[PDB]
RNA sequence: CCGUGAGGGAAAGGUGAAAAGAACCCCGGGAGGGGAGUGAAAUAGAGCCUGAAACCGUGGGCUUCAAGCAGUCACGGCCCCGCAAGGGGUUGUGGCGUGCCUAUUGAAGCAUGAGCCGGCGACUCACGGUCGUGGGCGAGCUUAAGCCGUUGAGGCGGAGG
RNA sequence: GGUGGAGCCUGGGAGUGAGGGCGCGAGCGAUAACGUCCGCGUCCGAGCGCGGGAACAACCGAGACCGCCAGCUAAGGCCCC
RNA sequence: GGGAUGACCCCAGGCGGUAGGGGAGCGUUCCCGAUGCCGAUGAAGGCCGACCCGCGAGGGCGGCUGGAGGUAAGGGAAGUG
């Protein structure tokens, strides 16, 4: 029982693991009434 | 005194008939041609060797009882996954691949070996 | 004479054996004691005169 | 001409906040402001505060024209970590590292 | 017009005005050297028996060098055996003046 | 007097790590993996020095053998030629000839068949 | 490890902890443990044979005399030793303080007068020794105290 | 701090010549920073001399249908430094190549030990012996304790061995 | 005859006292064992340094001071890899 | 052998190696040398280097950092790698 990692994982193999971990910026649309940026299909923070 | 080493040569092309020439005797030759060991500027790491075209495969002959008795094998990844294909059934279904396989097994292994094999185009007829 | 050139004779200091420093330099790892056994052990052997 | 802000000893883990800093690098200050607002991570609150301190630094200290600012460079280094005991089963006692970031936004004019 | 000469148990291809590095030979810098009577010409009929008698190559001793140091290290595992030795190999530099 | 380590070990370690510049992962960053990698790099260089000589000859030969096969003979007879004709020039390095100076090489084929 | 401050207690059980095996933290392998073969107070002295010290004294004056750097003198007219007084006589003596001088005399007033010169080391007669002869470029005695230097050798 | 108790038992030093320890302004809830100022120096700014290594990061150059103890030998490409045949970086392809230590008849070994870095870490000293060696004196050699002197001065002392 | 990292004498310092494979001669074993126990050789040990044997301590070749992009060979090889 | 009675030139050989013996050296702390000498026109220590000397351990030399120490030749002693 109790598995365990057999070798310290190298810097390259953990950073390769992380090749998917990056964020994607929020998808935003200009607000028709106000000037500002709003995420679509949601109610405008300014000028509801 | 450094030893001579070329700059990019332009690749020659070559045509062979193969009807009646036997199989490995012919394969030997395609191999040294593909490698480029006839050219007296041969270098091991470059791939300056004649592109070889071969027509009239399927007309390679072979000695002894090898048409019934010479078997080709293919292992898949799986249990029971060893396929055994005898020479005659090959020629009947895929003539060349019988010359391709004879030559592929005679070029060196590795990335450059695998590139030279691309430079050998084998046809039937 | 002066203190700069006082200097003992070419025999006469000879300046000793540092066992157990590097390989190569001979004496090394095992301090000229060989492999195991009572004689290699720290308090060593049992008075060989008797 | 460039203007920089550095938030030092921010009580957040580098790997976490480094993720949103990656989100706004080489972006104009205007989009960066939009991105941190609508990016859902604790770390955008902090990156934002540094942007803004750095923008203000651009204007009130270096004559840099806010409407031309972009994030030329940015990076979060890792400050000293707060080590805290974590008691486990069978008397065991691990240590968790509450880690710490030095966030740094660096602005230029485009 | 070229030749093929022999200095230091080696055989180099000389042309006039060609500097070349050679196993060290005993000759003052600036002194002149008649390179043992070479074994080929570049108008080509002249081959023969080991050496073509009569024709020489004359080269001027530029000076005596020491090549870049080479680290010769030996290591034998599980035996505590390592040796380190630096070796840089003496040479003399020559310029090919004329083919005689 | 007491003579503590002071500065001696850090310099020794730096000496090695400089040699190990360029090596993969820890072999260039850890004094121990550095030293272990060096051990091998040292015997390899000494060995491949010895076999650069072999490696280079083998190349000259394939080229010699190639050129004079255009002139219808072996390598192995070709060499018997020059052994007989006293032409211990070739010093196979000068298959330089076989490429740059063909008709000087040709003159040596014909010099060779006369045995 | 015997004289360091800590307990004799065995630090861990010795089997089944998964750690190395240890006794008391006094052990010299531990940081802050005891020293191994470090210095204890010891007496570096030894009885060099008397004839060798006797000879070496003679031999060391000799080497000085062989160079003509030995000089014997009388009475200095520099008594009531003030260094400025000695500095005057030492000029009639050709000692311009250009070479270290060793001055042997049993005359407290004259020693007292030279002491503070950087280039002079002073010494009663019965205190002659090779070490001081050798570090000083010139040797200067009076005729007493060369009397005893003579009666000491042989 | 641990232990009921006897008892165990740590870590932890350094701004600057001088606090002159950064008024004031700016962003910020503060923290922190940016200017301003002090200073010979502010990556000497108080988490403060120097500030190594492991470790983490940003930027740049070279580099990605092959398979491996990671290197090494050759050539070629790209990048850099130079007057030059020159050199530094990187690695495409080709040749070669079974980690270090330990213990063993024998280990890459699927036998021990080691996550990595830094620092601490093991042939000593006394008194005898026995050889060698450098000197002293030699049918002789030599003093111990002590006494005097000196305060990094030596002498004397013949019991004794 | 043989001047050899030969020999002999005195003395200082060791380490070793788990050997292994192979050949040949025996015993034990089953005219078994990568078995075991002796003898004479050898090699590995310590030559897991080099070439050959696909790979491989001890089989064949050969005793690696350093360097060379020179030459002759040994065993083994010379259709292509 | 050279007759410089040598510190080197010429000639011939030897120079795999574990236990282990012997021999030369490098470097670290401290002492005499030092009331000296290097040091703010920058000590020690750090970071570089494709440069010089050394078989090697190492020593130089340049640049950067650092900001108050360091310590020749020749010898002595050790908590010396
Ligand atoms: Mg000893
Ligand atoms: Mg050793
Ligand atoms: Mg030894
Ligand atoms: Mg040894
Ligand atoms: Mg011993
Ligand atoms: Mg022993
Ligand atoms: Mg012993
Ligand atoms: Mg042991
Ligand atoms: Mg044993
Ligand atoms: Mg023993
Ligand atoms: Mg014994
Ligand atoms: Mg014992
Ligand atoms: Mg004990
Ligand atoms: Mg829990
Ligand atoms: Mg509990
Ligand atoms: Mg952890
Ligand atoms: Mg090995
Ligand atoms: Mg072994
Ligand atoms: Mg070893
Ligand atoms: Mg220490
Ligand atoms: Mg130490
Ligand atoms: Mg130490
Ligand atoms: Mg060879
Ligand atoms: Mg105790
Ligand atoms: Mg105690
Ligand atoms: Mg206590
Ligand atoms: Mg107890
Ligand atoms: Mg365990
Ligand atoms: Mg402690
Ligand atoms: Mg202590
Ligand atoms: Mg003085
Ligand atoms: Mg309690
Ligand atoms: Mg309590
Ligand atoms: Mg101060
Ligand atoms: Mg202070
Ligand atoms: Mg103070
Ligand atoms: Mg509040
Ligand atoms: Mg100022
Ligand atoms: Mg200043
Ligand atoms: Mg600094
Ligand atoms: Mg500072
Ligand atoms: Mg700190
Ligand atoms: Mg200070
Ligand atoms: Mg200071
Ligand atoms: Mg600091
Ligand atoms: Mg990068
Ligand atoms: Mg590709
Ligand atoms: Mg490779
Ligand atoms: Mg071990
Ligand atoms: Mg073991
Ligand atoms: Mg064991
Ligand atoms: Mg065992
Ligand atoms: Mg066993
Ligand atoms: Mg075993
Ligand atoms: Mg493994
Ligand atoms: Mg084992
Ligand atoms: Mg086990
Ligand atoms: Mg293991
Ligand atoms: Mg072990
Ligand atoms: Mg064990
Ligand atoms: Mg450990
Ligand atoms: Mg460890
Ligand atoms: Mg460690
Ligand atoms: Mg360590
Ligand atoms: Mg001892
Ligand atoms: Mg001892
Ligand atoms: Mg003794
Ligand atoms: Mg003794
Ligand atoms: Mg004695
Ligand atoms: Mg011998
Ligand atoms: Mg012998
Ligand atoms: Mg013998
Ligand atoms: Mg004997
Ligand atoms: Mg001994
Ligand atoms: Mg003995
Ligand atoms: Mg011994
Ligand atoms: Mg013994
Ligand atoms: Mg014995
Ligand atoms: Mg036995
Ligand atoms: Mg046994
Ligand atoms: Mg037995
Ligand atoms: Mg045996
Ligand atoms: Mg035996
Ligand atoms: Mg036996
Ligand atoms: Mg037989
Ligand atoms: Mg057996
Ligand atoms: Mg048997
Ligand atoms: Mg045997
Ligand atoms: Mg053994
Ligand atoms: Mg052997
Ligand atoms: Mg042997
Ligand atoms: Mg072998
Ligand atoms: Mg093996
Ligand atoms: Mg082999
Ligand atoms: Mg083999
Ligand atoms: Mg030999
Ligand atoms: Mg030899
Ligand atoms: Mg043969
Ligand atoms: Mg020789
Ligand atoms: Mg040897
Ligand atoms: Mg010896
Ligand atoms: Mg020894
Ligand atoms: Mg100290
Ligand atoms: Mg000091
Ligand atoms: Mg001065
Ligand atoms: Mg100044
Ligand atoms: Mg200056
Ligand atoms: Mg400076
Ligand atoms: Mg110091
Ligand atoms: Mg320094
Ligand atoms: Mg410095
Ligand atoms: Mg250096
Ligand atoms: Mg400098
Ligand atoms: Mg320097
Ligand atoms: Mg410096
Ligand atoms: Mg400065
Ligand atoms: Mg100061
Ligand atoms: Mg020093
Ligand atoms: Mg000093
Ligand atoms: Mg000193
Ligand atoms: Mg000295
Ligand atoms: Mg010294
Ligand atoms: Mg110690």
């Amino acid at each position: 029982k109790h598995p365990v990692p057999k070798k310290k994982t190298s810097k390259a193999r953990r950073d390769a693991r992380r090749s998917h971990h990056a964020l994607t910026p929020p998808t935003l649309v200009p607000c028709p009434e106000c000037k500002a940026m709003k995420p679509p299909h949601t109610v405008c923070p300014e000028c509801g | 005194m450094k030893t001579y080493v070329p700059k990019q040569v332009e690749p020659r092309w070559v045509l062979i008939d193969a009807e009646g020439k036997t199989l490995g005797r012919l394969a030997t030759k395609i191999a040294t041609l593909l490698r480029g060991k006839h050219r007296p500027d041969w270098t091991p790491n470059v791939a300056m060797g004649d592109f070889v075209v071969v027509v009239n495969a399927d007309k390679i002959r072979v000695t002894g009882k090898k048409l019934e008795q010479k078997i080709y094998t293919r292992y898949s990844g799986y249990p029971g996954g060893l396929k055994k294909i005898p020479l005659e059934k090959m020629l009947a279904t895929h003539p060349e691949r019988v010359l391709e396989h004879a030559v592929k097994g005679m070029l060196p292994k590795g990335p450059l070996g695998r590139r030279l094999f691309k430079r050998l185009k084998v046809y039937a007829g | 004479m002066k203190l700069s050139d006082l200097r003992p004779n070419p025999g006469a200091n000879k300046r000793r054996k540092r066992v157990g420093r590097g390989p190569g330099s001979g004496h090394g790892k095992t301090a000229t004691r060989g492999h195991k056994g009572q004689k290699s052990r720290s308090g060593g052997l049992k008075d060989p005169r008797r | 001409m460039e203007a920089k802000a550095i938030a030092r000893y921010v009580r957040i883990s580098p790997r976490k906040v480094r993720l949103v800093v990656d989100l706004i690098r080489g972006k104009s200050l205007e989009e960066a402001r939009n991105i941190l607002r609508y990016t859902n991570k604790r770390g955008a609150y902090f990156v934002a505060k540094v942007l803004e301190s750095a923008a203000a630094n651009a204007v009130n200290n270096h004559d840099m024209l806010e409407d031309r600012l972009y994030v030329k460079a940015a990076y979060v280094d890792e400050g000293p970590a707060l080590k805290r005991v974590l008691p486990r089963a069978r008397g065991r006692a691990d240590i968790i590292k509450k880690r710490t970031s030095h966030i740094t936004v660096i602005l230029g004019e485009k | 017009m070229f030749a093929i000469v022999k200095t230091g148990g080696k055989q180099y291809r000389v042309e006039p005005g060609l500097k070349l590095r050679v196993e060290k030979l005993d000759a003052e810098p600036g002194a002149t050297v008649e390179l043992p009577v070479l074994l080929l010409g570049g108008e080509k009929t002249v081959v023969g028996t080991p050496v073509v008698e009569g024709a020489s190559v004359v080269a001027e001793v530029l000076g005596h060098g020491r090549g870049k140091k080479i680290l010769v290290s030996k290591f034998k595992a599980k035996v505590q055996y390592r040796r380190k030795k630096g070796h840089r190999q003496p040479y003399t530099e020559l310029l090919i003046k004329e083919i005689r | 007097p007491r003579a503590k380590t002071g500065v001696v070990r850090r310099r020794k370690h730096k000496k090695i790590l400089k040699l190990a510049k360029g090596y993969w992962g820890l072999r260039s960053k850890s004094f121990r993996k550095a030293r272990e990698t060096l051990f091998a790099a040292g015997n390899y260089a000494y060995a491949h020095r010895k076999r650069r000589k072999r490696d280079f000859r083998r190349l000259w030969i394939v080229r010699i053998n190639a050129a004079c096969r255009q002139h219808g003979l072996n390598y192995s007879t070709f060499i018997h030629g020059l052994k007989k004709a006293g032409i211990e020039v070739d010093r196979k390095n000068l298959a330089d000839l076989a490429v740059r100076e063909p008709q000087v090489f040709a003159e040596l084929v014909e010099r060779a068949k006369a045995a | 490890r015997g004289e360091v401050a800590y307990s004799g207690r065995k630090i861990w059980p010795q089997k089944h902890t998964g750690r190395a095996r240890h006794g008391d933290i006094g052990a010299p392998i531990f940081v802050g443990g005891g020293v191994v073969f470090g210095p204890k107070p010891r007496d570096y002295s030894y009885t060099l044979p008397k004839k060798v010290r006797k000879k070496g004294l003679a031999m060391a004056v000799a080497d000085r005399a062989r160079e003509g750097k030995l000089l014997l003198v009388e009475a200095f007219a520099g008594v009531n030793g003030k260094t400025k007084e000695f500095l005057a006589w030492a000029k009639e003596a050709g000692l311009d303080g250009s070479e270290s001088v060793l001055l042997v005399t049993g005359n407290e007033l004259v020693r007292r007068a030279a002491r503070n010169l950087p280039w002079v080391v002073t010494l009663a007669p019965e205190g002659l020794n090779v070490y001081d002869i050798v570090r000083t470029e010139r040797l200067v005695m009076d005729l007493d105290a060369w009397e005893v230097f003579q009666n000491r050798i042989g």
